[PDB]
């Protein structure tokens, strides 16, 4: 495994503040080293610090770096479904309740590009989808659309469907929401989650239309009639 | 036919067994006798293998009908670091 230290040669840059310099780790630069530990010893199933080191890196994250650093966590091991669960159980048993949604996206990450006859995914999101708090059902709906990227199951659709008509849920929830619909049914202009997408937009309102997080409604509509 | 379920399971690739395993059980037991039986047959942790059947996960404590187990259904073979039990209480603790 390659180590983000050395990945950022920070021996070979030029160090003008030396050992004083660096000793800061934010929440951003903590996310930007997650998904570097990440993405580059990613697919190899392996790493030297994060399968280790998870959950005392994971605490020094806040909120949504906490919830990144956990999803980068099975981002280490894709391909790897079993093993990867197995490696990531301990965090989706995690102290804090919020480190759980950070853990499902991991575990559907592990198991993205992955399918089992089995489908787990969907077996733990079954009573999680419902979840009040808005993270952790983000966190479920997320590794649900990476293990299952573009399955076009049925069943995920329909469990969705009381989703979108969730209005309990948060505008992110919500669009995490729609973004995965879409990824059920990418390129196949769904029926149903047609005139779902559409009776929502439809029936969405401008005073809560006018946010920066309505953009992704689009996003799901051509998602499903994409292509 | 008379209450029995052919559950298959999917063991993990680091046990060096057939991926996909018929088991014959009754119905009227619950999961945790469901875990014992695969460790029985498949020789893997009771405790430590967390199984989901039929798109939902295991009740320990409700019974294979109850609980959604039904013929030929399928299911992980989730090793678990630590006991579901265990699990929750230890890293209750470690907070």
């Amino acid at each position: 495994p390659k180590v983000p230290d050395d990945i950022y040669k920070t021996h070979l840059e030029n160090n003008r503040f030396g050992g004083s310099g660096s000793q800061v780790d934010s929440a951003r630069m903590n996310l930007a080293s997650s998904f570097v530990n990440g993405f580059v010893n990613a697919a190899f199933g392996q790493d030297k610090l994060l399968t280790d080191d998870g959950n005392k890196w994971l605490y020094k994250n806040k909120d949504h770096g906490m919830l990144s650093a956990a999803a980068s966590l099975g981002m280490i091991l894709l391909w790897d479904v079993d093993g990867g669960l197995t490696q990531i159980d301990k965090y989706l048993y995690s102290s804090e309740d919020y480190i759980k949604s950070g853990a499902l996206l991991a575990c559907g990450i592990v198991n993205s590009g992955v399918r089992n006859e089995c489908d787990p995914a969907l077996a733990l999101l079954s009573d999680y989808v419902l979840h009040n708090s808005n993270t952790m059902r983000l966190g479920s709906i997320f590794g649900l659309g990476l293990a299952y990227a573009g399955s076009n199951r049925e069943d995920v659709l329909t469990l969705l469907l009381p989703v979108m008509g969730d209005s309990k849920s948060s505008m992110e929830v919500a669009g995490v929401t729609a973004l995965a619909c879409g990824m059920i049914a990418v390129g196949s202009c769904n029926g149903d989650v047609t005139s779902t997408i559409l009776q929502t937009i439809m029936e969405k309102s401008e005073t809560e239309l006018k946010d920066t997080y309505a953009r992704w409604l689009p996003l799901g509509l051509g998602l499903n009639h994409l292509g | 036919t008379t209450g029995i379920a052919t559950i298959e399971v999917f063991l993990p690739p680091r046990l060096k067994k057939d991926r996909k395993n018929l088991l014959e059980t009754r119905l009227h037991i619950t999961g945790r006798e469901l875990r014992s039986k695969i460790a029985e047959t498949f020789g893997l942790q009771e405790n430590y293998i967390k199984i989901v059947i039929n798109k939902k996960q295991l009740q320990l404590g409700k019974t294979l009908e109850e609980q959604g187990v039904a013929h030929n259904v399928k299911a992980m073979v989730l090793e678990l670091k630590q006991s579901e039990e265990d699990a929750r209480k230890n890293f209750q603790l470690e907070e």
